[PDB]
This record gives structure tokens, C-alpha cells and sequence, in this order.
């Protein structure tokens, strides 16, 4: 199915670090540090929080520029429910669309119908039910989000453990009890069983929220994620830091390497 | 270990029904129907009169159990003296100590204890219970609903634990107020480290077989007794055989 | 004189005090080996008729006790002038003064007082109680509450025994008990007076359990059974051999309906 | 056993004073004043310190070097262990990384220090692997009232446990929500099965001696926040060594300056 | 008993005014005005309140200096429960130790065991039970405290009347009801009866809190106190004021004298 294909397209991101960028230079520094993809937006989450106002899809212009500066995939955020911001991103020719809850919610009751699109979608989640609902709507990739623009990783850890926790519970669960579990999760029974059989999320699952240091990124990988988002430029030296985080994800099970890439990284956010 | 030995004793009861009896007559019938053991019982409900317990023991060759009130360690001393095979520290009779159960490690006789969830079960085992009865309704309600609830809760938590991230097991032990080392053991065995019988509301062959299909090791049971009792014994023995279950239930009389 | 009354009570250690409502019973009680009898006879419940108390004090040779409503110091004056050995200011009778207990120091005869916790025990003692009974439920045949109170008192005593001396001041405050008696109790490692159990003691097993918990004896209200004489003797034997399960089996064997 | 060894490592700190340090300078001033060990660290999220500054400290002093990891941040720990720290402090004064779980400390060769406020919590940390317990009061206030509360709490329960009827220990373990094995092991030893220090508010020599007189095996200090750190540091160190000697306590507290 | 002796030692203070001081000069001005004793501390209660921070025992140095400047007894404050601050004061050779609740509480649940000391203790109280508990702990002298560092005497009046009120109730009380009274007070029965028989606190009892003017001090004496604490230097002219308060306590039942010593005293706090 066209959904099977989108899901496949995301597999190439496993082992990656996606980075937020606000211009070319940054996108170049992001690829130069080894980022598997960049996420274009006119304001980093930390600035969104500290500033306020309404955060919307970024101006195509600044998206076209970024998409011409790098060779790695280019992502862009569309307000939740704003299916027209999406259409515009699709038309612009981006690789992935992030229906992102760090932007200003546009529809309080309904997410974008992502199936109506040929371009893959990333959706945020905080627990297993929320992930399975996003997937049923078409999401090809899931990022379990903690808190955004704080540099604190605690909520990301809570959510990762939440999703992976229930997945493990689900795997060993008595078949006759899964129906009730689906109800309690408020998630489609089909996807629940597909998650049971598979023993994991039927799509790529990244961590996001407060990932500031190499240790943070490696922690997410050891918890069972497929990669991390970083919203790096709010630190002392972006390049060195961005490189260190990339390396941390690639060498997440190697403390000696982790010590190496963490040494004299500069001031974190 | 002496505990391993006690845990080994209860293991012979697997696949069986334990019938509560109140005289030598009832005890004899229960044995004839194939009960693996009988549990003797005679307002405040107490340990039964030792005379009655002696008569029952003499009248049958299957193991004999008797009840002690929760926390009544003397009643338990008495039962162990007159040589019963098992003591059930039973919440069905009137609790004697609201805060503490019997220190069952001080006895040579194996103990059964009741439980309604995994934390409870493990606490009773740490106190030295060699066997656990997963209990529903305390009265004779003939309703198996609470028993099914508590059997599923126990079995379900064990399955959750089995697959749990090792790092998370400490908090899990705290949450269910259970001794960590026993939680760890249960995780390793994918099973509670002692025999586990369903009890409470078992009225029909179908009820008893349901408990076995839910994973229990056996059942306790509280106008034609000989037939009904035989039916339940057969049910437990052939719990996966619907055709047998059908025969067993046919014209069993009023439940 | 207080240390004399306390001594007079220590005599009763290892004994069974039995309730009685007439001579026959008092004898049926002494004949079973009671270390003393307690004379009595909905609706307000008061001190017993002296006559019946004299009929019992002259029918047996073991000490004779009697109940006096809490706070009723005149019911006590009357009991004393009657010439009985012990007065029990008992909460099973109808409370007479909700705010104050009898000033027991103003009496020659020793006093028994009930309690449910360590502070309550120490307050009764300071009021001049020579003996303390930890009471559970009265007239229910259920010992659950007695077990609770016994463990409560013995529990705090063990806590007090090993407690940092500096922290004892605050402990006395929380107990609402006299500091002197608290430190005393801490030094002795037990109640500074005889301590019995009472409430719901129906069977021999119950009586032995109380002793094993660490009580000096028990009260029984036996007569509510199918065979008093047999039951009484069994309970007496249970208290005397409270460590002998083999013995406890014999005395509990076919004792009739409890 | 590996755990027993870790416990043994922490016993060489008894009667000592651990001092927080942020630079090599402070570390020396700390060692110069007789600190048993130094603790390396630098609103805003507080995380493990840069290995760079940790390495510089471990290369300035010859006494044991400790470092903080965020609660539950097992990867931070791994990084500290890989750089040859002597002790890891899974400390609540840093920004909690995991709300429901602590680091599984057994999975490490380096001994861990954990904080606690009561006996149950101390025993849970120990069961997770902790080899040394820090009974923590208030952080960064200079007020020892909370430390006193916790020390008395832990030591209070330990004494209650010592003399408790054995048949009641099961229920006690439940109430503490602590592992029964460790509860009984605590009952036997009549004390905590591991080294116990006090932390939080210790601002004067008298504070430190009070902790020792209460039962603590030593204290943490968080010094340079004083007027003359070198002087205040030595005074506290002497206070811990001579905690039952008033004459001495007066001699080291005299003209200490702004505390 | 050694406690009988400490209690005696405090009797010499009856009719006195104890003054807080923060240095020599002041201690000298305090004795020069006729203070029965000085209380050394590095901050007056008014400054403690207005400033904050943690108020601890004062540096011995500043205590040794004061104790060498005056010939009248010298007191010092030790945080409540801080038995090591006490030990240090005892070793320093002070006359009295004030386990003072104006300093920062060090132990929320337990006061210092004062019997363990050869040096007499003063403890604060607010009611009769609180006083009898402090005494049982060893306190040889009691000061019923109102509010500290406000210059308002209202709470001191409340407490004085509270303690003296119950003492009078206790004196005429039916003997059989005293047990219950002790329970309600939460105070040792022995000390309650000793207070009943004696008709007053079995130790010296001073007033403290908000005593600003001569009239205030004389009021405390007429209510039945044995003397007052003053926390004088926060006024216009300390000397004149300190002298006036001393005189007021000595002539508390003499309005003509009270008028004299109150005239043109300057600005009070």
C-alpha cells in the first residue's frame, strides 16, 4: 500500500539525528555535523516558548532556500489540523511533514487526515494510544515528545518509558484481554494487535524534547528509540555540539566514546 | 530448604479440588468423589474443635486441612500439634489480628493463605505461605465474578512482570508493596513460586473448569452432593474437554 | 502505700479472673482454679448490690473484685467499706463522669483500670491504678480488638525502651502521659504494674495467645458457653501452660459450644 | 561480593567531610583543609558537569573524586564511570531526569551515593545498588533543620526496628514500602547496612558536630559561599573529627567570619 | 539537686531588665543604664525580621569581648534543639543560655536536653503547658514571649495573661480534676501540682516581645512577671531609654515615677 511505502521511506532515518534550523547556514552546519535530516522553521521551540505569539508554518521562501542548501532530507512543520499548510508543504516538495504540536494548534478536535497526502508525515505523541491514533490517521513516523524548549529531558523519558512500557505489557498479554486494552488505550484494535505481534511500534519512533547533551541523546537510544530530534543552536558552539550528539546516537552503547564526544563541548542551553 | 520442602508438599495437590466439610460424613463423600483433600470447619467463626478434626482425619486417607483465624498463631500451634496436613490462615473466618498475619516460618506444617492480587500473594509467601488461594467472595454467594477478577489480576500482573524492563522492577515492587527478591523470582519463573488455587463462588463444573483454563493449579469448593462433587472433580481433571464438561453438567440437580 | 497496692496485684500474675453474678458461679469459678472472681449482676449498668457481693465474698477463699462506674467515687467508697480485695473502675459499666476518673489514691484497696494504649495506661496509673487491663471488645466473643490494644501497648513500650533519651520529652507529650511514669516505664522495660488482657477471650487458644503476646493474665466474662466448669478449667490451664501446644490441644478438645 | 566491596570502599570515608568544588583551585583548598573527598560540579537545568573540568579536578588532588549524575540518568553515570571517578552521586540537587525510576546502580563497578529523607527510601536506594546513603535536608539554604529531621527520622526508625517483635517486621516493611531482606539486615546490624552521611544546610562547625553527635558517619558541605573558605573548611573538618570536644569546637568556631 | 541550684541562680534576676546587645559599646551602655544582664547576639530581633537569612548562635569572639566588657551576667542565644551550639556556649563560659525561638529553629520536634548542662537555661513559652514542658526538659528560667521585633506588646500581654490565668485556675482547682487538666495542658503531672501548691511558676518568669516603652515594661510587672527582656537600640537615644525602662521595672507600681522617666525619652521604635 502507499502507506507501506511511506513507512518504508522513514526506515532510512533509523540511527539519525534530526535538527531544527532557521536558515541556510544552520542547515549546512547541521548536515556538516552529520544530521540525517533537517527540520525547517522560522523559530526554535525555546524561542517560541520565550517569545509567544502565534507559531505557524514557515514561509516557503525560507524552506526552498534550505532545501537547496543541503542534500539530506528536508522537513517542515504544519500546525496541527491545518491541512492547507500541509498541502502547501507537499506542493513545495519537502521530504517529510511534521504535524507539530510545538506550533500553535489550529484544530483542537481533529488532526490532519494524513492519508490524503503522498508525502510522509511525522506526528507527536505522549503515550501508546496517542501514537496508534496518529498512525491510523496516516502518520508514517512517530516522535514521542517530552517538553519543548526547556532543555529538560525528564518528560521525554516519561513518555518513552510510557510507550515502550505498554508495548511490553501488550506483547505478553492474554489474547482475550487485548480488546479491553484497546478500549482503555482508545486505539484501533487492528493496530494494537499489529503492535503486539511486532513487539514494537509499527513505524519509526524518535525521541524529542529537552535533548541537550550527548548523554541525553544516547539515553533515548538505550531506552529503545530509533533516533532523536534536537530543537543545538541555543548552546555555546552548535557545530561541535551537533557533531557530538550525532556521534552519541551512532555510538550510544559505548561509554568511552560518549566521554570522548562530551569533553569540552562548551556551555549547553 | 525447609520452605522448599513445604512448597513441595502442596505441589501434590495440583489438579485437584479441595472440599470444605463439617463432619465425618461429608468428609467421606468428598473422598469418594476424588477430592485431593478436605478442609475442616465446624457469630464469630474460629478454629474448629480438635475432636471434629481428629474424627475427620481418621475417617479419610486424603490430606486434611483446617482453618486458623488470621493472625491467630496459637490456633495454628494447636492445629499443627494434632497433626493436620495443612493450615489455612483463612480470611473466611473472623480475623484475630488486623495488622499482622502469622509468622508462618515458625511452623513445620505448610500454610495456605488467601490473596486478591499479586502484591498480597507475595507478602503472604514472604511470611512463609507455601500455597496461595486466590479468593473471590467471602460468603457463599455462588458467584464467581470476584474470583475471576482476582485470578485475572494475579495472572495479568505476572505477565506484565515477566516482560518488564529490569530497571523498572524496583518501582514495580514498591507499587504493589511486595518484597523485591520475590518479585524478581516470580519474574524469572513467569509464575508465582507456589501452588495457586482459585476459591470463592465455585458452584458448577463450568466454574471450576474456567478457573483452570485461567491458569490456576486447582480449586477450593464450599441437592445431590456426591454427584455435584464428582462432577467438579472431573471438571478440574478434564478442564479442556468440552464434551466431558457437558456430560458432567447434565442434570446435576439444583446448584 | 501505692507500691504496696502494686505488690498486692503482682500476686495475681499468671491467673484468670472470672466474672460471676452469684455464689454458685463464684464456686464453679474457684473450683476451676481462678485466681480471683469479679462480682456483678440495654439499660444503665451500675455497681452490684452489696448483699450479692457479700454472698460471694463469703462463698469463696480467693480474692473478690467488683466493678464501679468510671468516675463514681462513691460506688467505690461503698465497695471498699464492703471489704472486697480489688475495685475495678470499669468502662463496661455505664460511664458516670465523662471527664474525670476516680482519684484512686484516696482509697486503701487496689484499683484495676482499663486502657487501649500506653498513654491511657500511664494516665490511669498516675491516678492510682495498681493494675491495668487492656480491653478490646466487651461481650462479642471476638478478641480482635484486644489483640490490637495489647500489641499497641507492648509495641510502644518496646519503642520507648530503646528510644533516644532526648526524644522522650516529646514522646510523653504525644502520649499525653506523665513524663515520670514514661521514663519509669522506659527503665523497667514494661508496665510498672500488672497487665492483664480482657475482651473477647472465649476459647483456651485466645487466652494462651494473650499470654504469648506478653500479658500477665486474662479476664473472662466461659459462662456464655455450653459447659462452664469444663470451659473455665481449660482456660485456666491454658493460661498456666500457654507455651505447651500439646497441652493446649487437650484442654481445647471437645469443650462443647463456645 | 561486588556490592560488599563497594560498601567497603565507602567506609574509608567515615569520620570525613566531603566538599563541593567547581574548579581545581577549590579542590586544592578543599584537600588543603583536610577534606576526605571532593564533589565535582559546576535556576536552569542542572546536569552532570563537563568531563573536562572533572578530569582537571581528579588531576589536582590525591583524595577520592566524586561527581553528580541526574536521578535516573544512567548514561550520565556510564560517562562518569568511564572517566575514572571514584564515586557517583545520583543526586536530587541536580535536575531529575527520570521521575519514576532511579539508576540501576548494580550495573556499575563504581560505588554510588544516593540521597534519602527516611529509612524506607534509604533502603530502596540500597536495594537498587547504592553503597552510601546521603540523608538530605534542605539544599542551598544554610538551614540544617531539615537534615536534623531526616537524620532523626532514619535513626529513629532504626531504633524502633532494633527492638521490634519479629512477627511485626513484615507489616513494618510494608509500611516503609522497603525490601524485607534489608529491613531484617538493618534490624540485625542495629544500624544502616551502609555508610551514612548528612547533607543540607551545614554552614558552621557546630552544625557538622551536631550531625556526628546524632549518628552520621560524616557530612557533605556545599564553604566558598562563606567569607574565608579555607578557614571555614578546616574548622568544619576539625569539627567532624572532634565532634564530642566542646573546647575544640569553640577553638575552631572563633572568629570564623561571615558564615 | 543541681537543678535546684540553677533555679536559685536565676532568682538574682528578679526585678531586672535583660537587654540584647550586638557589641561592647552597647553592653557597656546596657550595664551603665542598670541592666541586670546582657544577651549577646549578632542581630536584634527587629533586624532578624526585617532582613531574613538564617539566624544562628553568635560568633564566640563577639561573645568573649562582651563578657570582658561588663561585670553583669552575660547570656547568649542557641538555636532551638541545637545542643552543640549550647555545648559551645557552655565551654565559652557564659552565665545563661537562651534556647531562643527568635533564632532559626534547628530541630522542629525536640528541644535541647538542658539537664545535660551545668549552665542554666532560659526557654521561651506562650502558655502554661509550653512552660511546664520546657521546665521538665531542664529550663531554669522561663520567658513568656509575645511577638519579636515589632514593638507591639499585644501578644506578650496575651501570653502573660494566658500563663498567669491558668495558674490561678489551677490553684483553686478540685484535686480530682488536676489529672485531666494536666492531660489538656499536655504537661507533666508533677510540675502541674508543684505549680498548684506554689501558686506560681516554679521558676523565674520574665516577659519578652514588643516591650518598647517604660509603660510597657511596668505593665508586665503589674501583670505578675519577674522582669523583662528588651530586644532599646532601635530607638532614638538608647541610653536614656534603657535607663528609663530599668527604672520603670524597679518602680513599676509608682505612676509619678513612671511619668518622670517617660518624659522626653525621644522617638521610640
Amino acid at each position: 500500500s502507499p502507506f507501506s511505502v511511506k513507512v518504508g521511506l522513514a526506515q532510512m532515518l533509523r540511527g539519525g539525528v534530526i535538527m531544527d534550523v532557521v536558515n541556510a547556514e544552520q542547515a549546512r552546519i547541521a548536515e556538516e555535523a552529520g544530521a540525517c535530516a533537517v527540520m525547517a522553521l522560522e523559530r526554535v521551540p525555546a524561542d517560541i516558548r520565550a517569545q509567544g505569539g502565534v507559531a505557524r508554518m514557515s514561509d516557503p521562501q525560507m524552506i526552498k532556500e534550505i532545501k537547496q542548501a543541503v542534500t539530506i532530507p528536508v522537513m517542515a512543520k504544519a500546525r496541527i489540523g491545518h491541512f492547507v499548510e500541509a498541502q502547501i508543504l507537499e506542493a513545495i516538495g519537502i521530504d517529510y511533514i511534521d504535524e507539530s504540536e510545538v506550533l500553535t494548534l489550529a484544530d483542537e478536535d481533529h488532526h490532519i487526515n494524513k492519508h490524503n497526502f503522498r508525502i510522509p508525515f511525522v506526528c507527536g505523541c505522549r503515550n501508546l494510544g496517542e501514537a496508534l491514533r496518529r498512525i491510523r490517521e496516516g502518520a508514517a513516523m512517530i516522535r514521542t515528545k517530552g517538553e519543548a524548549g526547556t532543555g529538560n529531558i525528564i518528560e521525554a523519558v516519561r513518555h518513552v518509558r510510557s510507550v515502550n512500557g505498554d508495548i511490553r505489557v501488550l506483547r505478553n498479554m492474554d489474547d482475550d484481554e487485548v480488546f479491553t486494552f484497546a478500549k482503555k488505550l482508545a486505539a484501533p484494535y487492528d493496530l494494537v494487535m499489529q503492535t503486539k505481534q511486532l513487539g514494537r511500534l509499527p513505524v519509526v519512533q524518535f525521541a524529542a524534547g529537552g535533548v541537550a547533551t550527548p548523554a541525553d541523546a544516547a539515553l533515548m537510544m538505550q531506552l529503545g528509540c530509533d533516533g532523536v530530534f534536537v530543537g543545538i543552536f541555543k548552546s555555546g558552539d552548535p557545530a561541535r555540539r551537533a557533531r557530538a550528539i550525532v556521534q552519541a546516537v551512532t555510538h550510544y552503547s559505548d561509554p568511552e566514546m560518549l566521554v570522548e564526544v562530551s569533553c569540552g563541548l562548551g556551555e549547553a542551553m | 530448604h525447609p520452605f522448599s520442602v513445604k512448597v513441595g508438599l502442596a505441589q501434590v495437590l495440583r489438579g485437584g479440588a479441595i472440599v470444605e466439610v463439617s463432619s465425618v460424613n461429608q468428609a467421606k463423600l468428598a473422598e469418594s468423589a476424588g477430592a485431593c483433600s478436605v478442609i475442616v470447619s465446624d457469630g464469630v467463626r474460629r478454629m474448629p474443635d480438635p475432636v471434629l478434626i481428629k474424627e475427620v482425619k481418621r475417617a479419610v486417607s486424603v490430606p486434611v486441612m483446617a482453618r486458623a483465624r488470621v493472625g491467630h498463631f496459637v490456633e495454628a500451634q494447636i492445629l499443627e500439634s494434632l497433626a493436620v496436613d495443612y493450615i489455612d490462615e483463612s480470611e473466611i473466618i473472623s480475623v484475630a489480628d488486623d495488622d499482622h498475619f502469622i509468622n508462618k516460618h515458625n511452623f513445620r506444617s505448610p500454610f495456605i493463605c488467601g490473596c486478591r492480587d499479586t502484591g498480597e500473594a507475595l507478602r503472604r509467601i514472604r511470611e512463609g505461605a507455601a500455597m496461595i488461594r486466590i479468593q473471590g467472595d467471602l460468603t457463599a454467594t455462588g458467584n464467581i465474578a470476584e474470583t475471576v477478577k482476582n485470578v485475572r489480576s494475579l495472572m495479568g500482573e505476572v505477565r506484565v512482570l515477566n516482560n518488564m524492563d529490569d530497571d523498572e522492577v524496583f518501582t514495580f515492587a514498591k507499587k504493589i508493596s511486595a518484597p523485591y527478591d520475590l518479585v524478581a523470582q516470580t519474574k524469572q519463573m513467569g509464575r508465582v513460586p507456589v501452588v495457586q488455587f482459585a476459591s470463592g463462588g465455585i458452584t458448577t463444573p463450568a466454574d471450576a473448569a474456567l478457573m483452570m483454563q485461567l491458569g490456576c493449579d486447582g480449586v477450593f469448593v464450599g441437592p445431590d452432593p456426591f454427584k455435584k462433587l464428582r462432577s467438579i472433580v472431573q471438571a478440574v481433571q478434564h478442564y479442556n474437554d468440552p464434551h466431558v464438561l457437558a456430560e458432567m453438567s447434565s442434570g446435576l440437580e439444583n446448584a
